[PDB]
């Protein structure tokens, strides 16, 4: 059992952690007098027991009482950290020159791509470009150099613990050398860090210094991207990214934040977060006019200050009594402060540069400082007084909301269901309304009136909806934790941290609980239920057994409650989606926009003003309070912080936390809203809100809310007085709109907050999204701050860290619209992880690297290399289908979206190889001298058969290629784990599936076996049509976890089981470009594979069959758009080809906008008619589980078995008798399926490699293919994506102008028609195997949908 | 006239209606659900019924 | 008399209007002890911005609660929709420090 | 006529009696359940002939 | 017709008449007029299964 520990921040620095280590270890308050100070001293645990014991800390301490060092707060440290210039001829010569050969490999390594590239648009270092920017990148700037080292120290501190804390248990890393007068007690329960020079100390966790090796990498990211995007645009101006930052400004920004984190302690925080506000107003002082941005200005330095004298008052009264009393500077005390502030913003606006570009990117600042030590107890002590204030309302303030929700509930049922939901009330109405309910028909919101919306208040429904009566264990099983129940509550804290007579009365109240409420996880929670049943959540909100339950409370640590609650809520948010969410899509001219922010908006509800509304959805669902569950449970429970070092203080035999008097971090009569829990229900009936005030105000709210921000748009048609204008008269609107708003918040219970709300013109950060006159201005370089080593993974495995490094970092192209800026990053961070960060894997220490240096031998002798360096940059370029070290093929960087990747994985590997053999990508593929090309298509195309389970493999990934052709993922290596742990829960419904399941996808391959075509995507649906596909989503899930052997053993340790699978697939993984490409003659092929009159789409297809042995597979195969159309910029007498024009005037159009329509690329809809009948009487898993069906009845018609199968199989799932069920199933007009089919494993848009707004410049003319493709197919569909072309075109259109500087006036596509073939429907022979149909919906039926029932379909009609 | 003074009478004992009901709705909140009487004060609605007929058979 | 008979009944039912257009509703919350919950409480208009003004009803900020339950404007609530916003003394500080 | 008028208003004089009971401070309140309840029910059993 | 009329307002005006029951008889008490809110709901629901079995 071994314990890998985090190599970045996931999770929160604990204030409270942090207390009570440094509280224990200087026998005094640390940072906070509170709690957490006085147990950790008294009975400490036993990880601060270790490291306080340790002798380099004695010695620190001893030296601390004598008073030889001063003890401080972790963020001084970090300043002392950040600005670490400590210099040799050994640190500052050994740290030049590794950066150097970074950048000249990252170069080098770019090359092949950017070669190939120029190669196919027809435009060590053999591109002239990268010649030149290597002479400019020679030098790194001492700026980068000092992050680069500081990261590499930082990191490599972190490293040697990782490591050595998986060699051994309990290690503590005590490092001295690494970095020069530092000295580090570094361990996974707290980091001691000691500066000698200085005689300081401070105490801090393990997520403080992830943090600060978070943000020296941050940094360094910042300034890597700023200096290779500003050498880029030294030699091309539309080369490199939009901003234009200087480093010596962004470092000096860097060393202010510290210095003002430095003052402020902990509280400077509060001052950072304000720079968000500063930088939006430097945003609105160019965008908006005069009173919209001084308004703003105004209340933004009112902001900012408050928030520092805030910080001052906090700090001077936290500081006061501990052990940090005297480290307040006088520079607090005496407001000098009010300087360096001044001096950071002035930073700001200087890195600004009075462009929108540089202001919109400089987003990155707000998390470039690092993470506050947030406090748990006061947080929560904050939130006490906001939720327990008494509010009023006026009766008819409830009753206009009420019937403006109930407003928005008729208008969305007569327009969808074509009726008024059914009234169990009509004799509420009067003669003008009741006359509305017999027409069907609504007025609008002009002929409303506020009488009527008191009138509709009245009305009350019959149920129009149904519960689903079995649970869905898709939306109710995770990865996250679980809060005990309430009389285990005290199991959240640490036994040393609570008296003996809570130890020995949580001894005895385990006894009296099943293994499922002991147990701390959800996933957890559930596997081990063994008295669970479907129809167990069903019965809670029908019996209403979640009201005045003796288990409930409120954890804060993020707020959780027993599963038997969260059963609850998740139901209830579920069933406002599936149901209720369509009748709200919002989830002179004075025109004006409002924006506000909803974050505290939950803590303002209370039961009268949000169960008026949500007491409607209750009737809708023929329930009592599901909807309303949270305002009548909530009140009579604890909350209570359960974080882990935060107890509260409990009286001498209190047992009972609902009698524990109430305390910091401990408090009762919660009323109003827990955030998250009913967030949906909250959006409705702010929505509904704003249909009355529209209504009160005489204006035309158009709204967006998402998440916690409400983007109100607001116009109405005026006509102004002379002297008046247009700028005014927006102005005024907005400011009486405002006070409307006001006003009506205030009504019930809600009262904004000048701070958090403000007013524009037009929409500014609607999206955390600076938009400015369609043109879009990102924030890329935010995205891609910790691009690292080892990110996003799981056991560190190599390939999904390089998967993510790829994939965040063509935000730097997607969003930056740089292609190079993102390909040079991107090769920086992968070279490192490849050649320098391998050998020191923590779990395979040197393995994967050795296996890395045989790979390239073997490509060097493959292909005949001069050098392993050379060899490496070739392994990085290739496919990571072949098992490469490629996570981006070359085809994403012009179109997002393909059908078949490995048509793009091959066209991808011709193409970088012609860097080698030099092949003209423009030419036709021709003999060469040399064959390595012809030796790598041979390797390909041919390779030993070895088909196995090809049915069930092409049904859960459609691409799969077979015969181990293709790497392996962890979900196919976990699966055999995963059941073979689910076998063994307690929890029957997993326990039979998993026992079931490899017999399962035994017989769940040979039903669709004997179809002589071989359709993945028509197996895919097959799949999904059945309850293996719910079956192993959840295996899916619990594959993902590390340690899955563990999942029951109640440990975070991972079993050595799981390193040693996951070290085997790694290695093979990367050892599998070997295999993929053997050197013995390829295989006994002395003839090699001959490329004239070859198509690679045919090849493709060709290696896809042979890889099963299947005589045919129809659908997925498609051409590559890149590999398929030859580039051209003038037309010639051919008179053919896809025409790209550019309709602006101007030769650059990067963040401009033009007059066509922004091309997203949507797939041509799928044709069907749907049949008349009651929607609303079928649940939404009822409801797709037909069209499920429906689709298997348009794909499979043709089969010899078909009766028999929709028989069968609609029996079997539907419970109908496909007679009583074809009636349901829409009926398709669409004859290709193979063009047409919409499923999971499809993409359902084509989009570029473009922001959507540069679409809107250029005008795409498709008509002289259509002529083409029309006297050579006719009006067959063939098999070439329609939307990719055009995609395919507009990225060229950028790309272009970014390597010239110049957007082409016109590129024509001339498409190669060897690679277009027909595409029509097949006639699928044979038989379904329907007695293996049956064996699969009846080993799996715990996962089979809810039944059709009798009194269910009478009433469908 | 007579026949159009009773649409008023109409019109507002409709809104007194409203009223009278965002009331009750807003009426029976934490405290009755503590108390065993929201139930008694919103009535019954189908999938309880359901239960009692499944319990009646 | 059936145009008085009829009067009489459109009296009584404006005064029925009148008498629920000024209810207060008063969200339940936690006793004055706070051991417990009261019920919502339904109260007349001016009945309700007495019992704020006595401090019977626990409430904070309670001038803001009286000018708002009285069809009035506050200081605070017209300080936050002024057309324009006043820096406070330390944030005219700030402001000439950049300037 | 006359008698209706008379009644609607004798019922909206006993309105004010229970609406000022209201602002100040179970067989009727226990039969408007019972009787929705059974309109509900009796529509429950609608769709259960139809079966 | 008037008597179209002169009896929606009669079932409109029950309506406002048991909607001001309810809240005058949760508002009296308590625990001795909510209790007899909950024993003559336990009535409601086993008054109810005994129509409906006989029918
Ligand atoms: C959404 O998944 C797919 C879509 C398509 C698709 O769209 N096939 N295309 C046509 O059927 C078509 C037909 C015709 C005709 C009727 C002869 N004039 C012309 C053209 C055409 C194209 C480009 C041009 F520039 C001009 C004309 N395309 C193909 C495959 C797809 O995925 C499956 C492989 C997995």
């Amino acid at each position: 059992n071994v314990y890998l520990t985090d190599s970045y921040l996931k999770g929160v620095i604990s204030f409270s952690e942090c207390n009570a280590l440094g509280s224990y270890i200087f026998n005094g308050p640390y940072l906070k007098n509170d709690y957490t100070n006085l147990i950790s001293r008294q009975n400490p645990l036993i990880e601060h027991m270790n490291l306080k014991k340790l002798n380099i800390t004695q010695s620190l301490i001893s030296k601390y009482h004598k008073g030889e060092i001063k003890l401080e707060e972790p963020t001084y440290f970090q300043s002392l950290l950040m600005t670490y210039k400590s210099m040799t001829s050994s640190e500052q010569i050994a740290t030049t020159n590794l950066l150097k050969k970074i950048i000249r490999r990252a170069i080098e390594i770019s090359d092949v791509k950017v070669y190939a590239i120029l190669n196919k648009l027809g435009l060590t270092i053999k591109t002239t470009l990268l010649k030149k920017l290597m002479c400019s990148m020679q030098h790194p700037p001492s700026w980068l150099i000092h992050w680069f080292n500081l990261y590499t120290k930082l990191n490599n501190i972190l490293t040697q613990y990782r490591s050595n804390e998986v060699k051994n248990h309990g290690f503590t890393l005590i490092d001295n050398q690494t970095l020069s007068g530092f000295q580090f007690i570094l361990n996974q329960y707290g980091c001691i860090v000691y500066h000698k020079e200085l005689k300081r100390i401070t105490v801090t966790t393990y997520n403080q210094f992830l943090t600060w090796k978070d943000i020296s990498l941050s940094r360094l990211n910042v300034c890597l991207i700023t200096w290779i995007s500003n050498c880029l645009n030294t030699l091309n101006k539309s080369l490199g990214l939009r901003c234009g930052f200087n480093n010596v400004i962004l470092t000096q920004l860097f060393l202010y934040g510290d210095c003002i984190l430095k003052l402020f302690h902990n509280e400077g925080f509060y001052i950072i977060k304000e720079v968000e506000g500063f930088i939006m107003s430097l945003i609105l002082n160019i965008t908006e006019e005069d009173q919209f941005r001084k308004r703003f200005y105004n209340s933004m330095l009112n902001n900012i200050t408050d928030a520092a004298n805030k910080a001052q008052k906090n700090l001077l009264s936290r500081v006061c009594h501990t052990l940090l009393d005297k480290t307040v500077s006088d520079n607090i005390i005496n407001g000098r402060w009010i300087i360096l502030l001044s001096k950071f913003l002035k930073l700001i606006k200087l890195a600004g540069d009075n462009n929108l570009n540089n202001l919109s990117e400089l987003y990155f600042l707000f998390r470039i400082f690092g993470h506050p030590m947030v406090d748990e107890r006061q947080a929560m002590d904050a939130v006490k007084i906001n939720c327990n204030e008494t509010k009023f309302y006026l009766l008819s303030s409830l009753s206009m909301l009420r019937g403006a929700f109930i407003y928005r509930i008729i208008k969305g049922f007569v327009n969808n269901y074509n009726r008024w939901p059914t009234l169990r009330n009509a004799i509420v109405l009067p003669l003008r309304w009741l006359t509305y309910y017999k027409l069907n028909t609504y007025p609008s919101l002009l002929e409303l009136t506020e009488r009527d919306l008191i009138v509709l208040s009245g009305l009350r429904f019959y149920r129009e909806f149904r519960l689903p009566k079995k649970v869905d264990l898709e939306m109710i099983i995770n990865d996250k934790a679980i809060s005990p129940p309430k009389n285990l509550i005290w199991t959240s804290f640490p036994r040393n941290y609570m008296p003996s007579h809570i130890q020995n009365y949580i001894e005895h109240e385990k006894l009296k609980f099943s293994e499922s409420d002991k147990s701390r996880r959800v996933l957890e929670y559930y596997l081990r239920d063994n008295k669970f049943n479907e129809c167990d959540l069903y019965n809670c909100v029908v019996n209403q057994s979640y009201l005045n339950n003796p288990n409930h409370v409120v954890s804060l640590t993020f707020a959780m409650q027993p599963g038997m609650f969260r059963q609850v809520q998740i139901l209830a948010e579920k069933m406002i989606a599936e149901n209720i969410l369509q009748f709200f899509p919002e989830s002179y001219i004075s025109k004006c926009s409002i924006i506000t922010d909803l974050s505290k908006f939950n803590q303002a509800f209370r039961y009268e003003t949000s169960c008026i509304c949500s007491d409607v959805l209750d009737e809708l669902h023929g329930v009592q309070s599901l909807f309303s569950w949270l305002h009548l449970t909530i009140p009579h429970v604890t909350i209570i912080c359960t974080y882990r070092h935060a107890p509260p203080y409990i009286g001498d035999h209190i047992v009972d936390l609902n009698n524990v008097d109430e305390q910091s971090g401990l408090y009762r009569y919660h009323m109003g809203g827990i955030e998250g829990w009913c967030q949906k229900l909250w959006t409705i009936e702010a929505i509904s809100l704003l249909d009355l005030i529209s209504l009160k105000g005489k204006f035309s709210i158009t709204a967006l809310i998402n998440g916690d921000n409400q983007s109100i748009d607001i116009s109405k048609p005026i006509r102004l007085m002379e002297g008046q204008t247009h700028a005014q008269a927006d102005y005024l609107l907005a400011l009486n709109s405002l006070k409307l708003l006001y006003k009506e918040y205030a009504g019930i219970g809600h009262k904004l907050k000048g701070t958090e709300t403000y007013i524009s013109r037009d929409m500014q950060f609607m999206s955390k999204t600076i938009q400015h006159n369609g043109v879009y201005y990102p924030a890329s370089i935010k995205k891609v701050l910790r691009v690292g080593p080892w990110i996003n993974t799981i056991l560190d495995d190599f390939k999904v860290s390089l998967e993510s490094i790829g994939s965040l970092t063509q935000e730097l192209e997607y969003r930056g619209e740089s292609l190079l800026c993102s390909l040079i990053f991107r090769n920086v961070w992968l070279y490192n992880q490849i050649a320098l960060q391998l050998k020191n894997h923590a779990l395979c220490n040197n393995k994967l690297y050795l296996d890395i240096l045989k790979v390239l031998k073997h490509l060097k002798t493959f292909f005949n290399l001069d050098n392993i360096d050379t060899a490496l940059t070739l392994y990085m370029n290739l496919p990571m289908l072949f098992g490469g070290g490629d996570p981006n093929l070359l085809y994403r960087s012009f179109y997002r979206r393909t059908p078949d990747f490995l048509t793009e994985a091959i066209v991808h590997s011709v193409f970088i190889l012609s860097y080698y053999t030099n092949h003209d990508l423009k030419d036709k593929l021709q003999d060469l001298s040399d064959d390595r090309l012809n030796k790598f298509l041979t390797c390909i195309i041919t390779f030993d058969k070895n088909p196995n389970a090809e049915f069930v493999t092409l049904m859960r990934d459609p691409q799969a290629l077979g015969s181990e052709r293709q790497a392996k993922i962890t979900s196919e290596i976990n699966r055999l784990a995963v059941t073979e742990v689910l076998s063994t829960a307690p929890n029957k419904i997993f326990s039979k599936s998993a026992q079931h399941y490899t017999t399962t996808e035994i017989d769940l391959n040979d039903i669709m076996q004997n179809i002589e075509p071989t359709y993945p995507h028509g197996l895919r649906v097959v799949y999904e049509s059945l309850p293996f596909y719910k079956a192993e989503k959840i295996v899916n899930l619990i594959s993902g976890t590390k340690s899955i052997t563990n999942i029951l053993e109640k440990t975070s340790a991972i079993d050595l089981t799981d390193i040693d699978r996951a070290t085997e697939m790694m290695r093979k993984n990367i050892t599998l470009l070997i295999r993929i490409l053997p050197l013995d003659c390829n295989r006994d092929k002395r003839e090699i594979l001959s490329m004239e009159n070859l198509s690679i789409t045919e090849l493709s297809k060709y290696v896809r069959e042979r890889s099963w042995s299947l005589s045919n597979i129809v659908g997925v195969t498609s051409p590559s758009i890149m590999y398929t159309m030859d580039i051209k910029y003038t037309t010639s007498t051919i008179s053919s080809g896809i025409i790209i024009e550019k309709y602006n005037v101007n030769s650059l159009t990067r963040g401009e906008r033009g007059p066509t329509k922004p091309w997203v690329g949507s797939s041509t809809q799928e044709k069907k008619t749907m049949p008349v009948y009651n929607r609303q009487v079928l649940t939404k898993k009822q409801r797709d589980q037909i069209d499920l069906l429906a689709k298997l009845d348009w794909v499979y018609a043709s089969i010899d078995n078909k009766d028999e199968f929709m028989e069968e199989l609609s029996i079997g799932t539907l419970g109908l008798t496909y007679e009583k069920a074809k009636k349901l199933f829409p009926q398709y007009l669409s004859v290709n399926y193979l063009h047409r089919l919409t499923v999971s494993s499809r993409p359902c848009e084509f989009p570029a490699s473009i922001p959507a707004y540069r679409t809107t410049n250029y005008h795409f003319d498709t008509s002289p293919i259509n002529r083409i493709l029309t006297e050579k197919y006719g009006d067959e569909d063939i098999d070439i994506v329609f939307q990719n072309c055009i995609s395919f075109g507009l990225s060229l259109m950028s790309v272009v102008e970014q390597f010239t500087n110049v957007c082409p006036n016109r590129i024509i596509l001339i498409p190669k028609l060897n690679e277009i073939h027909l595409m029509k429907p097949p006639i699928f022979t044979g038989d379904v195997d329907i007695h293996k149909l049956k064996q699969v919906i009846q080993k799996q039926h715990m996962f089979l949908p809810d039944k059709i029932s009798l009194t269910q379909y009478v009433e469908l009609f | 006239n007579i026949t159009a003074r009773l649409d008023r009478i109409d019109e507002k004992l409709s809104e007194i209606l409203g009223m009278l009901h965002t009331l009750v709705v807003a009426s029976a909140g934490p405290t009755s659900a503590r108390d065993g009487i929201r139930d008694a004060m919103i009535g019954l609605r189908e999938e309880m019924i359901e239960k009692i007929r499944t319990e009646a058979l």
